[PDB]
């Protein structure tokens, strides 16, 4: 316990293993320690560390935060095998500045702390508004067909899809910087929505099972095809592919032959259950020499985050559809939802990434909340709403308390 | 530091920080109007300045 071995980082990146005195105060070591790293650099044939004007030498953690100069190395949570960084921190002393006439003073200071609008941001706002516009246009066009499933809805939407896509094409070919790509990506993302309802709106007669199959198919294909050639925005495209593909299978079955929704809903739930177990394997297979490792790591992480998210959407939609306050033994699906929620709540702890871990945790809570609301709006009664309200407020309070206490 | 006459900083020691009079040399405004003739806005502006 008299000494500890730790790694010290020095100028331009040399890491050196050193055995430090565990009880002397850190300020006593920084001077001879600097001499040692300089001597080794000299023997190695490298250039030594040097000061620039006014400043001082300090010992910091890898995060750059300096250690309290008077405390013992054992007083701080520094253990054998850890690492530290020796660094030069410059002098901050400078004159104070004063402006007395208040109108000028407000303008001068206010102009240094914030950013003014400029042409680069203006274009992104324009792209954002047009995307919001077309999703509204398709929405109203998609609502008209329910009363009159004529050719108008598809004929009108098809041309918009082609036009938006044609614009996105020139933008993608011309892009030079990430700012330009963001503009193009927002435009491309929006093109999928009109083409989807355009295709699904083609089969005549009253809307239902047969129209749905085409839509989810073209949606899945379009979302998948964009990723293949674009290689950007992995998360959003991936999530659409999952929900689209699974719905295509369900729509096909219902269109061909299906005795009940419960049958299809139960099948989907089971498919997701097995998929939740396979998730990390799928991510691994779907994904100067150093660069190759960095690219692969974030790509795998991206696909996994979308996968876990898409399955969550399917199970919440399925579970809320499976439970019911009037069908048979009303309590049976309610307890089944409980067992399902527990698995997701427990398995969510196995993930280190914040968005992967948080999204899984949130998916379980929303399932519980949605079921409570379902059994409250339907089969309404003063006791029922009273009971649900108490549960719905205490449920998350208990979860917070378990973590806070 | 050197004691040989031209070095003005010899024998001087820093004790801390505070206020000092700048190297600027202000000339009084010519033909200043009398107190009753002064316009209110420009008066306090030049005074606080």
């Amino acid at each position: 316990p008299q000494a500890v071995v730790v790694g010290v980082m020095a100028g331009e990146g040399v890491q050196i293993g050193v055995l430090l005195d565990a009880n002397a105060p850190v300020s006593v070591m920084t001077d001879p320690l600097l001499k040692v790293v300089n001597s080794r650099l000299r023997e190695l044939g490298e250039a030594p560390l040097e000061a620039t004007g006014r400043g001082r030498w300090a010992l910091c953690l890898v995060d750059g935060a300096p250690l309290r100069a008077t405390q013992s190395l054992t007083e701080q949570d520094v253990y054998d095998g850890d690492r530290l960084w020796i660094r030069f921190i410059a002098d901050t002393e400078r004159r104070s500045q004063v402006i007395e006439h208040i109108s000028t003073a407000v303008a001068s200071d206010l102009s240094k702390r914030f950013a003014r609008i400029d042409p680069i941001v203006a274009v992104q706002v324009g792209a954002s508004m047009v995307a919001t516009g077309v999703v509204l246009a398709t929405g109203v066009l998609g609502w008209w067909r329910w009363h009159h499933n004529t050719w108008l809805t598809t004929i009108y939407t098809a041309v918009i899809g082609v036009l938006v896509l044609a614009v996105a094409m020139l933008l993608l070919m011309r892009a030079k910087t990430d700012a330009d790509r963001r503009v193009a990506d927002i435009m491309l993302m929006s093109a999928i929505m009109p083409v989807t309802v355009a295709a699904a709106a083609a089969p005549p007669g009253p809307v239902g099972s047969p129209q749905a199959v085409l839509g989810f198919g073209v949606l899945t294909v379009a979302a998948a095809l964009a990723l293949r050639f674009t290689g950007r925005r992995l998360g959003i495209y991936t999530t659409i592919v999952i929900i689209g593909a699974l719905t295509m299978l369900a729509a096909l079955a219902r269109m061909v032959a299906a005795t009940s929704a419960v049958t299809l809903l139960s099948s989907l739930l089971l498919i997701c259950v097995v998929a939740y177990h396979a998730a990390p394997a799928l991510s691994r297979r779907l994904a100067s020499s150093v660069r190759d490792v960095l690219l692969q790591a974030e790509r795998a992480r991206s696909f996994l985050s979308g996968l876990l998210t898409g399955l969550g959407v399917m199970v919440v939609v399925c579970m809320t559809s499976l439970c019911d306050p009037h069908t048979g033994q009303r309590w049976l699906p309610l307890i089944l939802a409980g067992f399902t929620s527990g698995f997701l709540l427990l398995r969510g702890r196995s993930y280190v990434d914040r968005w992967q871990s948080i999204t899984l945790a949130g998916t379980a809570v929303i399932i519980a909340a949605a079921v409570c609301v379902r059994y409250a709006l339907e089969l309404s009664s003063p006791l029922a709403v009273s009971i649900v309200a108490a549960i719905l407020v205490l449920l998350p309070a208990a979860g917070m308390a378990a973590a806070a206490h | 530091r050197k004691p040989d006459g031209k070095d003005l900083n010899f024998g001087v020691v820093r004790v801390g920080v505070g206020m000092t009079r700048p190297e600027v040399t202000w000339g009084e405004p010519q033909n200043m109007p009398t107190d009753i003739e002064l316009e209110p806005v420009t008066g306090k502006a030049l005074q606080e300045f």
